[PDB]
Formats: C-alpha cells, structure tokens, sequence
C-alpha cells in the first residue's frame, strides 16, 4: 500500500483515482451517509 | 516524559518545495529531481522538547490546482499546517496567502499555521522580501521562517517552532 496517492486519511485505504477517493470517503466516512 | 501526536498538513502551489521540505525533515534527504506529487503522501517524524516527544503525522498534498478540492479532506482535523511558497516566486506567495485564508475559514479553530518561504538558498533571485512575509505572518499569528530543503536551512527549526506552539 503506497504511502503516496489517493489515500484516504481516515482508514489509509489506497484508491485508484480522486473520484474513487471522494466516492469512498462519502460512503464510509461522512455523517452516516450522503 | 510523554508523547503527543498531531496531524500536520503541507499546502502550497506546485513546485514550491513541499515534498522536498518534508523529505528533508523526515529523512535528512533532498532530491533535485523530486517528482510532482499525485494526490497526497503520508510521512511521520518526531521532535523532542520540554520532556515531550512530539510526533507529527504528515500529509504532503499535491499543490496542483486540479487537486484543490481534495485538500479539505487532508486538513480535516489537522492541528498544524505549513503553507509553503517559493521566495523566487511572488505569485506563489499570493497563492500561499489564499491557502492561509482557506485555513482560517475552513480548518479547525485551534490549527497552528506555519509559513515557509522556501528555496531561500536562491536568495539572489529573491522576489518576495523577508519583511513583507514576516509582516503578513505576524498579522495572522503564523510562524514564519525562510527555509531551504536543499541546504537544510531552518527545516528542523520550522517543525520545532510548530511543536512549541502546539498545546502539549
Ligand atoms: N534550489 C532549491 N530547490 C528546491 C528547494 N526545495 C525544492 N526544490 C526543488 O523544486 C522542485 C519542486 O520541488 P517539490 O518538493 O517536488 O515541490 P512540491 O511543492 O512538492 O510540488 P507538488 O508536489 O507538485 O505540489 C524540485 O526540483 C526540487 O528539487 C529548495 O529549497 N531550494
Ligand atoms: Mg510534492
Ligand atoms: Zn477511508
């Protein structure tokens, strides 16, 4: 797991693109959902 | 003795030297051919002061404008920031002020902000006067130093200044 890239700062999940990161973050870390 | 952990974020225009600054601090290294960051890189390093081990969890963000909207994800819950400009580039200093503003408006109320005037080894090509940057820092309670990731000038010093100011 690369120490650089579109890493989620909350769980350190490495995602393949910025869009996948935004998607991931909103599904798992924002206020239950949205 | 005790250990204090803090999330720290590096922000600033592309090519100002954010990844170089942190590589210097973390690894004691510097690359002339450092690659532009894609997204953000995670690094960590400690300082010690007043019996306290201060551990920085560092997010080195990509400065390119296309990544602007990702920055808030990385400075969410950040207790410290370093906004970096290039002393040979007055426009990079204008972009630095706008990052400082965004931080004032959108970051945690407790954030300790440092301002780095980087590439100070190139002082013979200076575009940004020291006292102008200092005046801006003083007026906004920013910690300001001119640094050089290349020579190592003030690199440890700026991170130590942050540590001092952070609630411990
Ligand atoms: N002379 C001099 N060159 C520096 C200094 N710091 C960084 N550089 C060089 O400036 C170029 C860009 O540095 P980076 O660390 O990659 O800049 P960055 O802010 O991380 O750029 P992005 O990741 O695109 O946002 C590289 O060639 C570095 O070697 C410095 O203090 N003095
Ligand atoms: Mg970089
Ligand atoms: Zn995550």
């Amino acid at each position: 797991s690369s120490s650089e890239g579109f890493i989620c700062p909350q769980c350190m999940k490495s995602l393949g693109s910025a869009d996948e990161l935004f998607k991931h973050y909103e599904a798992v870390h924002d206020a239950g959902n949205d | 003795n005790k250990i204090c952990q803090f999330k720290l974020v590096l922000l600033g225009e592309s090519a100002v030297g954010k990844s170089s600054l942190v590589l210097r601090f973390v690894k004691g290294q510097f690359h002339e051919f450092q690659e532009s960051t894609i997204g953000a890189a995670f690094l960590t390093q400690t300082v010690c002061l007043d019996d306290t081990t201060v551990k920085f969890e560092i997010w080195d963000t990509a400065g390119l404008e296309r990544y602007h909207s990702l920055a808030p994800m990385y400075y969410r819950g950040a207790q410290a920031a370093i906004v970096v400009y290039d002393i040979t580039n007055e426009e990079s200093f204008a972009r630095a002020k706008n990052w400082v503003k965004e931080l004032q408006r959108q970051a945690s109320p407790n954030i300790v902000i440092a301002l780095s005037g980087n590439k100070a080894d190139l002082a013979n090509k200076r575009a940004v006067d020291f006292q102008e940057a200092q005046s801006y820092a003083d007026d906004n309670s920013l910690l300001f130093m001119e640094t050089s990731a290349k020579t190592s000038m003030n690199v440890n010093e700026i991170f130590m200044a942050i540590a001092k100011k952070l609630p411990k």
